[PDB]
């Protein structure tokens, strides 16, 4: 299941280490890929590229690790993400761009935030860059890639869910996303709450399903529900627009429905135009 | 300024496949490798190179 | 990395002269015998695994010191490494055959390979013996005259032998 | 360079696997097309001087102001005419390198890289060379699939300059 | 290697702090158990020859096809019987090493590393060694906690082969 | 890195022979007096700060050039660095003492420490003097006759002195 | 990274002596002529592009070998690199002139550049000639008196020339 | 499932009340009848194969046309005869399930749950299964209370099919 989830093809690793480290062409590719991963697929204009770093990069004086750090600490990166977002959101973006994953638990935010508060941002990026994870998955000669999709390293299951919150498509950039300018994985991270996977748009209608548990039914039924034979299936929906009496209200929401009624409820929801995000047993 | 003044490190061939099996990328060449280390990260870089294994041949202030 | 075509055009660009008629006809000769080159590389790559495995068995039979305790092809981890490097050399030589030039063989192999073996303490002479065993195996499989259209490909076989020899000399 | 042969080799090398039938098929296609490619290269090189001088005059006619306005970035002086001839000769020599290499490798590495930087610093507007390449593409005097491939490379250069 | 003492040292080294009392307690427990571990190691090495020979016969009985099938990777030849007496001996030797080291370090460095690769290149079947290890675990003739530790290492190897 | 048990296992692996009875009894003796080793490491770690501080005072009294203006330990930042490195070498020697072998001491740290100082311009001889000061301090704190069940620990004291000596000789 | 004021304090810290009266009057002279220094750097920075471009035209006329095919400047990639490095050297030397010392210039720009060019094969002597071309251009436009409050600052111009010369000598 | 026990539990749950004496009396009646129910279930499963075989032959005799007339609904092929055996086996298994459950719950949940819809879509005739159930109701070979309860459940199925 590749196309719907969004992982079109992320199925190899681009090193630059070679006898021909320049390789006369391959270095161009490596530079592009670093820009795509570190700057979050931002469209960097030609004039503002970090020419000084690339100089040392071909010369061999700096490794790919040093190149990634140079971009990460350069003001090019800072203007896009660091200066303009909530600090916790910046921590999330750092995890996405440098270590190719999402925060697995609240302790990650605790540690990185404390670094930022005392040592400064430069030290925060340093910690990501030289963390054991970066040193192992990548190797100072391998451009960072989104390894969060693969589960081989050893990670909390929630990680998979969480990475799909940050990656909202191949085309998407974190400077320009549906929920941008505010924390995307903050309220959930404190409560260790799982997230339903929101597939990115693909030649069909899209309705980004925000999931604030402030006003939603619980994940479980927490009762007998209607009491009819069979368990209680929780159905989510986003784009409810047709029946606006005061204005529909809470256009994106979930309903806990007993099994026997699901069919009926389904058609009602389809009538309003909302595309059901998920139907999970509760 | 308690910085700059970079030092070049020269590294003995990392035997590899000895406590570094976990490393994802396979090392492609051992030894005859020069790494530009800055003064501020010199402490950490010593730790990393030695933890991986191997030795340092020479250190040249540039 | 410059394959044969790329090599000739690169030197001609360094001199700054339009490709001369002699160079054109040399390249046309290369294309005329290209099918043979492709056939040879296909046959070598189809038996890659068997080539490496048989050569390895022969090497450890002829030089038991390697697999005796305390030797460099002991511990089953170093055995895996040795097999890996033999097949790596075979892979890059097949790349070279397809290219028609030794550029790939020297770039991403043999360049700072002698030093790595020398620092690890692995005998480079034994590595050369292994390369030679693989040379005989590959040249035989690449000149096997049964199952294919007839012809003479001795020139290409000598070229293959030259690549293997270059590698063996560079490591020993 | 990005030569089809070495592109296949690199594709196999990044995945650490012996050359599969995929790469062999690619190289086979290159050898099949090489007959026409070499014919095209021979054609362009044999009448190279004629095409170079014709293109120089073409640029002079399309942009008369380039032959009159004083400045270092003009061919008003005989030295400027010489440098113009040298540049258009470079373009033709590179296209004949690209034809023989079998791909856009030569054009990419020995030209087209930082071309924007140079054309902006010394103020050589790309349009001049674009029109010159257009003349070459119209007067090359090739026929058949050889003509097709020669045109394709020339137009790659044209679009790169733009 | 992954010896208890050394892993405690590495754990302190990653934090950069002097050895705290927790680590010292751990290595003290190691030293306390070492007396029994070394007694078991002596017992295993004193009857090593009988164990190796018995395991070689056990695998011959479980897999008769392996003593008749012609080929390099079979014990149908006297050379193959020598190879069996070599490899089974290596596994028993590694078990004694693990017993002395108090951890799986030796097993990982000298056996398990790359075992998957080797059994495929030389056409060996892991089941052979698994059966041999089972014989060794049943005839080790140890008792008590020492027996528990030895059987744990043997089963580690068994599960690694599988 | 290796420890005592690991060291003997590794040598036996190099030859390829089961551990001999003599090696077994040797390591049993080592573990029989292991509580001495634990006591020594506990005392040294509990007095780390005073060990480094007293040794530093002595070092700068014996070689005042270092603290005079323009000397290598001057400006209070380099003084902090000097104290840090003294504590670092103490820490790695403590690791070695708990292990029972100087393998860890020479495998991480002192692996080009001489070279790093030589490039920095820091006098290695002065570092050696400082290591000796710390040697006396540590041997005293680990050999104090008061506060513990009486016995003999002189063997381990000579071993500790040996580790400090190895560091001092390797850094100068 | 030091400037002129930082340079005098760093020397005085090495000696361990309070700033002497000579150093005080030297820095007072530096500040009394500060507006001159600022004007010079502003003029050079404002004309950076034209300085580099004109110097480049002159260089590729006085050493046609570089531009002629097969010279370290053909290929239009290396041409871009040459222009890039000329501008880089101008940038760091302007940094130096604003600072008033050469520390910034020798710490980043020419800190081993000679070896880099020697390995690349680019002639360092020609690079020095290019730096000299830039030197005369920049000196001329900084000393241009047309449209600014008059007053002779030959001393500042000599200092600018000295910094360019230091770069040119260090690269060759 | 509409087991008597679970029915009482649900009746108390919809009112959020602790189990009153009335519910306890009902469950006691269940347990009183359960001795005969379990005896009957054991009897039916002891003769399960014989009962299914006999019922199969009964419908083959009562409707001979079903064993000759062409059509997927008919058993004019060995696979169709297997389907007949399978379905009468389903009915017998459901009867045993209902006997142990002490109620018609199992019969309603795993059968009699759109039986009309399915037989109509396939166009299979209810009469077939009705006669098969009749044979089972006569050949069950029970006596006493067990007999009356088992025949009651079989008749429930019969009237539900119509
Ligand atoms: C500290 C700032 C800094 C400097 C100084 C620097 C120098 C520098 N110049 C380079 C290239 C180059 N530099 C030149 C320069 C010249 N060619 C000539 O004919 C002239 C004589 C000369 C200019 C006056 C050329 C031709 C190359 C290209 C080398 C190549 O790719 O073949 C390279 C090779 C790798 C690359 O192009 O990125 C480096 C590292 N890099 C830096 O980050
Ligand atoms: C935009 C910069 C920024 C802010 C503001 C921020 C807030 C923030 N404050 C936190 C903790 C906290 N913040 C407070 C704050 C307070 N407790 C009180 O009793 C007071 C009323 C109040 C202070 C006056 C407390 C108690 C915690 C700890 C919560 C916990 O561990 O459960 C945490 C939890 C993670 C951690 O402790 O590392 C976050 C994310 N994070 C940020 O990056
Ligand atoms: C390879 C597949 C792919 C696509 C398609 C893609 C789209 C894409 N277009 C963007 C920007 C943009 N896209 C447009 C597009 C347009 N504005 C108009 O007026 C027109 C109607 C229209 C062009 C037809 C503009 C103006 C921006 C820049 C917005 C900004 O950065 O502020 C951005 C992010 C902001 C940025 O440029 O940094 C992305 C991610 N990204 C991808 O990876
Ligand atoms: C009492 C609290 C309350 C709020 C806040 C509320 C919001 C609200 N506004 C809606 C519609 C809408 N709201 C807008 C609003 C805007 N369109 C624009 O172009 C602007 C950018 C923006 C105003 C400046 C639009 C266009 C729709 C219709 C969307 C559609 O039919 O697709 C809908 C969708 C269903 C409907 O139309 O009834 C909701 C739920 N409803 C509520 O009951
Ligand atoms: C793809 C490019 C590439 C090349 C060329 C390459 C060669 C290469 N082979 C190596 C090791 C090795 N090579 C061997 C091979 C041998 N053992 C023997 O007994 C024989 C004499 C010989 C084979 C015939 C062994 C055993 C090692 C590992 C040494 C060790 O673990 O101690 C090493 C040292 C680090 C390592 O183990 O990887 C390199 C770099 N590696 C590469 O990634
Ligand atoms: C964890 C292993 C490890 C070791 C061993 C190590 C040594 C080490 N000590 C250093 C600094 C230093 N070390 C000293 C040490 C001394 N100065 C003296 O006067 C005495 C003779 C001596 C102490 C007795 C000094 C003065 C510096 C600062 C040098 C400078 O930048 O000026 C530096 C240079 C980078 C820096 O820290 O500023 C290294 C690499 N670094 C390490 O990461
Ligand atoms: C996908 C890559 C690829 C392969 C593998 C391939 C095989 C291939 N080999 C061919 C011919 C041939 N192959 C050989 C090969 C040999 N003659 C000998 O005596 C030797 C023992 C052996 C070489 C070592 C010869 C002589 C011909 C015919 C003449 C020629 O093409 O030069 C031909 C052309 C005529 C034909 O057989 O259909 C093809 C297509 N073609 C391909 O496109
Ligand atoms: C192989 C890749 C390659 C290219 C493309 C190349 C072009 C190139 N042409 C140049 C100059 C020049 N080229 C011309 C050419 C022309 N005059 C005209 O009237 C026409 C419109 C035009 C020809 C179509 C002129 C006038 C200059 C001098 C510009 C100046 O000094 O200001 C220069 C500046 C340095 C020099 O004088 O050589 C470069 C780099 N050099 C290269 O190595
Ligand atoms: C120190 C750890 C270590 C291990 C484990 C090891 C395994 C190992 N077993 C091998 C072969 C072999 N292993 C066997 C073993 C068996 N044959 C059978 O019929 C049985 C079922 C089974 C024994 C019970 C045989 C017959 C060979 C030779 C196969 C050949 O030469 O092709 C080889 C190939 C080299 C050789 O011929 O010895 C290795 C590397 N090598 C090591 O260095
Ligand atoms: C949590 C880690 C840990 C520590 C630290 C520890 C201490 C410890 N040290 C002991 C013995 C001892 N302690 C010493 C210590 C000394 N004797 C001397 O004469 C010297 C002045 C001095 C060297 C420091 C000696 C000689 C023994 C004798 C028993 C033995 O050698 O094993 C004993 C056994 C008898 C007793 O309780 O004293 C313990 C339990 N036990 C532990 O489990
Ligand atoms: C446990 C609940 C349950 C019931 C009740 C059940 C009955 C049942 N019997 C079926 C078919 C069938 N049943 C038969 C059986 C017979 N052939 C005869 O000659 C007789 C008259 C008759 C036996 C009385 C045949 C031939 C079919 C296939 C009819 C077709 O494919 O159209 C089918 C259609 C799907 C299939 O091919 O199996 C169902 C659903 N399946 C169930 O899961
Ligand atoms: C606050 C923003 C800012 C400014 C305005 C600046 C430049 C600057 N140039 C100045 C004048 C000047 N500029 C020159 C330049 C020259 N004239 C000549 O005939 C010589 C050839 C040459 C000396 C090399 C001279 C002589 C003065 C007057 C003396 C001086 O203050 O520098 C002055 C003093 C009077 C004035 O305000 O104009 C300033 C502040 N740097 C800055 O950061």
């Amino acid at each position: 299941a590749a196309s719907r989830l969004g992982t079109s093809a992320f199925s190899d690793a681009p090193p630059v280490e070679l006898r021909a480290n320049w390789s006369e062409e391959d270095l161009e590719t490596v530079i592009r890929a670093v820009y795509r991963q570190v700057l979050g697929n931002d469209y960097v204009m030609a004039s503002e590229r970090l020419v000084s770093a690339e100089s040392l990069l071909r010369n061999g004086k700096i490794t790919v690790r040093e190149f990634v750090r140079a971009v990460a600490k350069s003001e090019l990166y800072k203007e896009k993400f660091l200066y303009g977002n909530f600090q916790t959101r910046v921590i999330e973006l750092n995890y996405k761009h440098l270590l190719g994953r999402a925060p697995y638990d609240e302790s990650e935010v605790i540690f990185h935030l404390d670094l930022y508060e005392n040592e400064g941002f430069d030290a925060d990026i340093d910690s990501y860059i030289d963390s054991p994870e970066y040193t192992n998955s990548f190797g100072d000669w391998v451009v960072p890639y989104y390894r969060g999709f693969n589960t081989q390293p050893g990670q909390k299951t929630v990680g998979f869910n969480r990475i799909f919150r940050l990656y909202r498509g191949y085309a998407n950039s974190d400077r320009a996303q549906a929920e941008g300018s505010m924390s995307r994985l903050a309220r959930d991270l404190a409560t260790n709450r799982a997230n339903t996977v929101v597939p990115p748009s693909n030649s069909d209608t899209a309705f980004a399903y925000y999931t604030p548990s402030a006003d939603v039914p619980p994940r479980a039924c927490l009762g007998g529900s209607f009491g009819e034979s069979g368990r209680v299936y929780r159905i989510e929906v986003a784009g409810i627009r047709q029946p606006g009496y005061p204005g529909v209200r809470r256009s994106s929401t979930a309903f806990l429905v007993p099994y026997e009624q699901l069919s009926a409820k389904m058609q009602q929801l389809q009538r309003t135009g909302a595309r059901i995000i998920s139907v999970n047993p509760a | 300024p308690s910085g700059a003044r970079v030092f070049r490190y020269e590294v003995v061939g990392l035997r590899q496949n000895e406590e570094t099996d976990r490393m994802e990328f396979p090392i492609r060449r051992s030894g005859s490798t020069f790494i530009t280390v800055p003064y501020n990260r010199m402490n950490e870089e010593m730790q990393r190179i030695t933890r991986m294994g191997g030795k340092i041949v020479s250190i040249t202030p540039v | 990395m410059l394959d044969a075509f790329a090599k000739v055009v690169a030197q001609a660009d360094a001199r700054g002269e339009f490709l001369t008629n002699a160079q054109f006809d040399a390249l046309s000769n290369l294309v005329k015998e290209g099918n043979k080159r492709l056939d040879a590389v296909n046959r070598i790559t189809s038996n890659a695994s068997t080539i490496v495995a048989n050569a390895a068995r022969a090497l450890f039979a002829e030089q038991p010191q390697l697999i005796q305790p305390g030797g460099n092809a002991y511990t089953n981890r170093r055995m895996a490494a040795c097999l890996r490097d033999m097949e790596i050399i075979l892979r890059y030589v097949t790349y070279a055959i397809l290219a028609g030039d030794s550029s790939v063989l020297d770039d991403r192999c043999l360049n700072g390979l002698r030093e790595t073996y020398q620092a690890l303490g692995t005998p480079g002479s034994s590595v050369a013996v292994a390369i030679q065993k693989m040379k005989d195996a590959a040249i035989a499989i690449a000149n096997d005259p049964n199952g294919i259209t007839p012809g003479d490909c001795s020139a290409l076989m000598s070229e293959i032998a030259g690549y293997f020899d270059r590698a063996a000399a560079a490591v020993a | 360079m990005k030569t089809p042969i070495t592109e296949a080799i690199a594709a196999a090398d990044t995945q650490g696997r012996f050359l599969s039938n995929t790469e062999l098929q690619a190289v086979d296609g290159r050898f099949k097309r090489a007959v026409a490619s070499m014919e095209a290269a021979r054609a362009l090189t044999n009448n190279a001087q004629s095409l170079i001088d014709g293109a120089a005059q073409a640029v002079y006619q399309k942009f008369p102001y380039t032959t009159t306005m004083q400045g270092s970035q003009y061919a008003s002086t005989p030295e400027g005419k010489a440098k113009c001839a040298r540049d258009i000769g470079y373009y033709l020599r590179m296209v004949t390198y690209c034809l023989v290499a079998g791909g856009t490798g030569p054009m990419d590495e020995y030209l087209i890289a930082g071309l924007s930087e140079i054309n902006s610093t010394f103020d050589l507007s790309p349009s001049w060379y674009i029109e010159a390449l257009k003349y070459i593409k119209a007067n090359h005097g090739l026929t058949g699939q050889a003509a097709v491939e020669a045109n394709a490379y020339i137009d790659y250069a044209i679009n790169a300059l733009s």
